[PDB]
RNA sequence: AUAGUCUCGUCAACGCUCGAGAGGCAGAGUCUCAAGGAGCCUCCGGGGGCUGUUGCCAUGAUAUAUAUGGAUGAGACAGAAGUGGCCCCGUUGACGAGACUUAGAUUAAGUAGGCCUACCGCAGUAUAUUCCUAAACACUAUGAAAUGACCCUAGUUGGUCCAUGAUCAUUUGGGUAAAACCAUACUGCAGACAUCU
């Protein structure tokens, strides 16, 4: 039973981290697309970092 | 006992001192093939093969000290790999 | 107006057996309405098939005027697989009306004890005798 | 759905928007049933249609 | 008007006509108009076999009663079965297996070793045993006991008494299917156990119990009547021609001048073809009949319908097995226009 | 023996386990009489069936 | 050599719903949505109407949202996961690759050798025989039947068989254990395009 509970907790943590990473990725690519549209050219990776 | 045994049947009900199993294996067993557990211990041998093609049943001839009433539903019964033969043999050839 | 029992008989599918008599149809519709008040009901092919697959026990009521017939043509043998009694009624509009929905439904699965609330338990206790006599009359067929 | 049909004397389809025709015959839904390739109820359908002779070629 | 015509001449107007005109030869006779020796030597008995003797003993009894040269059967050797048994006399033995694809029918009583908790389950179990089935022949059967697949086409539970523990059911099955194994399997699926109490064959091939079935008393009484009275009517009544075994076969009518050549082993050609079935396919098994309705041979079709209708010459059929004797019809080959033209 | 039969409207057999049907008709045994190849009573059977026209040839 | 067909992967041209995603379909898990509630008026605690073309959910689709639909469903998680579950245009020409052919469509009784043989078609025979003996199945002979006989941890009234012969004893005597086809050998009959008017 303890092993099953540990597996469920690990799965919940993994899917929460997946949701957070996808949210950050889509927000960053949206603001990057807006900045590229305003700038009119390609953006350097240093600005993204 | 063989090193590799495959799950053959699932318990259905006892019948006249024999164990009836619905086949959970795609292949057909040999006649008098020994029937095992996960512990590789023999409970008996295949007595009869019956049923339609979609739903095959087999009854196990129980050995000494093996009672059909001792087993419950959901128990799995195991067979050796070489004791299975393909179902295409019994069908007529094209 | 004309009752849906006599109205929907030409539309009844050939495999709709056993078909309820008019008194039996009225009793089944009343029991379905009481179960819907108890919220002890599964409506539609998806819910009924899922409840049958999980192992729920009760009574299955299937409409007869279903076109196309492949919507419900797997339900009766599936009920026989899980040892659940079933009966056919000719009207799906009456089945939907008794099943507490505005639009018609194809199949209704009365599952007693499917509500977690205590009020649902009390309603289950009050429709229990009607459910029992309906199930006995269906199995007597 | 809205498309309904009946069968004529020749056996061909007559398309109507009416649930009940003027002659009083109840119409049928023209569109076929929903299909999934992972359907697992061929045995049930075949058994039920075989109880009543509804299998084609039977 | 052709529906009342007997045996293979029934509905002969439905046959497509290749040649409408021929000149008859006063040779042979109708199957029902044969002399008694030829009638018995080409005879088939649909017998109501009793329970206690086996089928081999019954066939030997019929051979001894009728003083045949041989008799035969192709029935399953399950003991205690009553009902339809097809006994072929002399030449008709070669058609002992002409109706194997037709199958058989049984009415069977199953005895259950215990009372079922649910009655309807028995019927459900029977519905589970309909279809292609895994069966092994029982110990009593002379056939080697290896696992085979036998098809039960349709079954129906007639009655069931749970207090008497007896269930009567009807089954239609492929040839080679054992109902003892079916009853044992029914008991195994029910879990109470069961076996076959009584068995009755109601149909064997084309012939059924309603198709002029007689008893062994009828055979012995008819032989006694012919021996002491010289009356053939009762013996002709109980004995059927072998053409009864050839119903359901596609028929080709042969000209009289082309009959005996087929009896000598010749292929049938287009000039000898007179009438034929709709839908004859290449390599089908067919029966060659005369204008009198007597069967010449079982043959294999070498042409299809278009070739049968529109080809001027060529092989129509090849003899698989000859029923008719040689020289019953005159030898008329070599007299046709094309053959005489090439000889000249 | 248990297998009994009665005659339907079409003339085919209806098989049953009961001695008397629900309509009240007495059922007949489906199995034939026991035969012995040493039976010596063909004359008696033939004479009695000719007295009542029960011979199939007659 | 030439030419054709089949299986394929690229380019060009011309059309189309303009073709690879933050896509769709199928399937799995969780959650939401079905007038199941509330009020009023009648009838005999329940039944019938009214609020109610109301409410709940989804939908902007070439679009009326005062609309269209709702379990023979829709929506969110999900712009996710997964695809070793599938799907995402058509015609013509050219090029390249692998193959199969390069074909004029025969035969109104066959094939191969030295007039004759052998194979081929059909129909038969044989596939161990005699004597003694063991066993099985069924019958038959003699005696035993209504307080009939047999089986079961065994009866608030068990079950099965039974003059349509059960179940017992002696042996009274005979019967059955096939047929069809394959393979081998042998024997015989024919080589037949079917006129008859």
């Amino acid at each position: 039973e303890k092993r099953k509970i540990k597996e469920q907790i690990k799965a919940e943590k993994e899917t929460a981290l997946q949701k957070k990473k996808t949210k950050k990725l889509n927000k960053l690519t949206d603001i990057l697309e807006q900045l590229t549209k305003e700038y009119g050219a390609e953006i350097n990776a240093d600005m993204v970092k | 006992p063989p090193d590799t045994v495959l799950e053959m049947g699932a318990f259905l009900h006892p019948c006249e001192g024999d164990i009836v199993c619905r086949s959970i294996n795609t292949k057909i067993p040999y006649f008098n093939a020994p029937i095992y557990l996960e512990n590789k211990t023999q409970v008996g041998k295949v007595d009869e093969i019956l049923g339609p093609l979609n739903e095959v049943f087999f009854t196990i001839k129980c050995g000494d000290g093996v009672q059909a009433t001792s087993f419950k539903e959901g128990d799995k019964f195991y067979i050796a790999a070489d004791k299975l033969l393909p179902i295409e043999r019994f069908l007529p050839k094209p | 107006t004309v009752d849906n029992y006599e109205a929907r008989m030409p539309a009844v599918l050939p495999f709709a057996k056993p078909l309820a008599s008019k008194k039996l149809n009225k009793k089944v519709l009343k029991t379905v309405k009481k179960a819907s008040k108890a919220k002890n009901v599964k409506r539609g092919v998806k819910e009924v098939v899922k409840a049958l697959r999980k192992g729920e026990k009760g009574l299955v009521v299937i409409a007869g005027d279903i076109s196309p017939a492949d919507v419900i043509s797997h339900i009766p043998v599936l009920c026989e697989d899980h040892s659940v009694p079933y009966i056919f009624i000719p009207s799906k509009q009456d089945l939907g009306a008794a099943g507490a929905t505005k639009r018609p439904t194809s199949v209704v699965f009365i599952v007693p004890g499917s509500n977690k609330k205590k009020d649902g338990k009390n309603k289950e206790e009050e429709y229990k005798e009607s459910f029992n006599e309906v199930v006995k009359e269906v199995q007597a067929l | 759905m809205h498309l309904m049909y009946t069968l004529g004397p020749d056996g061909k389809r007559i398309y109507t928007l009416k649930k009940v025709t003027e002659s009083g015959e109840i119409t049928k839904s023209a569109h076929p049933a929903r299909f999934s390739p992972d359907d697992k109820y061929s045995r049930q359908r075949v058994t039920l249609k075989k109880r009543f002779g509804l299998v084609p070629g039977q | 008007d052709t529906s009342e015509w007997p045996l293979l001449l029934k509905n002969f107007d439905k046959l497509l006509v290749r040649s409408g005109h021929y000149t008859p030869i006063p040779a042979g006779s109708s199957p029902l108009k044969r002399d008694l020796k030829s009638y018995i030597s080409s005879g088939v008995i649909n017998l109501d076999k009793p329970s206690n003797p086996s089928s081999h003993e019954v066939v030997a009894w019929i051979k001894r009663i009728l003083r045949c040269e041989k008799t035969g059967h192709s029935g399953t050797l399950d003991p205690k079965v009553t009902g339809c048994l097809i006994v072929c006399i002399d030449r008709a033995t070669r058609l002992v297996k002409s109706q194997q694809g037709a199958g058989k029918e049984y009415v069977c009583i199953v005895r259950l070793h215990d009372a079922l908790k649910d009655e309807k389950d028995l019927g459900r179990s029977l519905e589970n045993l309909t279809g292609a089935l895994f069966q092994r022949p029982p110990l009593i059967s002379a056939v080697k006991r290896q696992l085979r697949v036998r098809t039960i086409y349709e079954s129906n539970l007639i009655e069931f008494d749970n207090k008497r523990n007896l269930g009567v059911f009807w089954a239609s099955c492929e040839a080679g299917t054992y109902m003892r194994t079916l009853c044992v399997h029914l008991g195994m699926l029910l879990g109470v156990g069961g076996h076959m109490q009584e068995l009755r064959r109601v149909r064997s091939g084309a012939l059924s119990e309603n198709d002029n079935m007689v008893t062994l008393h009828d055979v012995m009484d008819a032989q006694w009547v012919y021996d002491n009275t010289r009356d053939e009517s009762y013996l002709r009544s109980i004995i059927q021609p072998l053409e009864t075994l050839l119903v359901g076969y596609k028929r080709i009518v042969v000209k009289d001048s082309a009959v005996n050549a087929v009896c000598y082993g010749a292929k049938l050609m287009i000039p000898g073809l007179l009438r034929y079935e709709e839908g004859i396919e290449l390599y089908d098994e067919i029966v060659l009949i005369t204008t009198k309705g007597e069967a010449i041979a079982v043959a294999i079709a070498q042409m299809s319908t278009v070739d049968l209708a529109s080809c001027d010459h060529g092989v129509v059929a090849s003899v698989k097995r000859c029923i008719m004797e040689r020289d019953l019809y005159p030898r008329r080959w070599g007299l046709g226009p094309v053959a005489q033209k090439k000889k000249q």
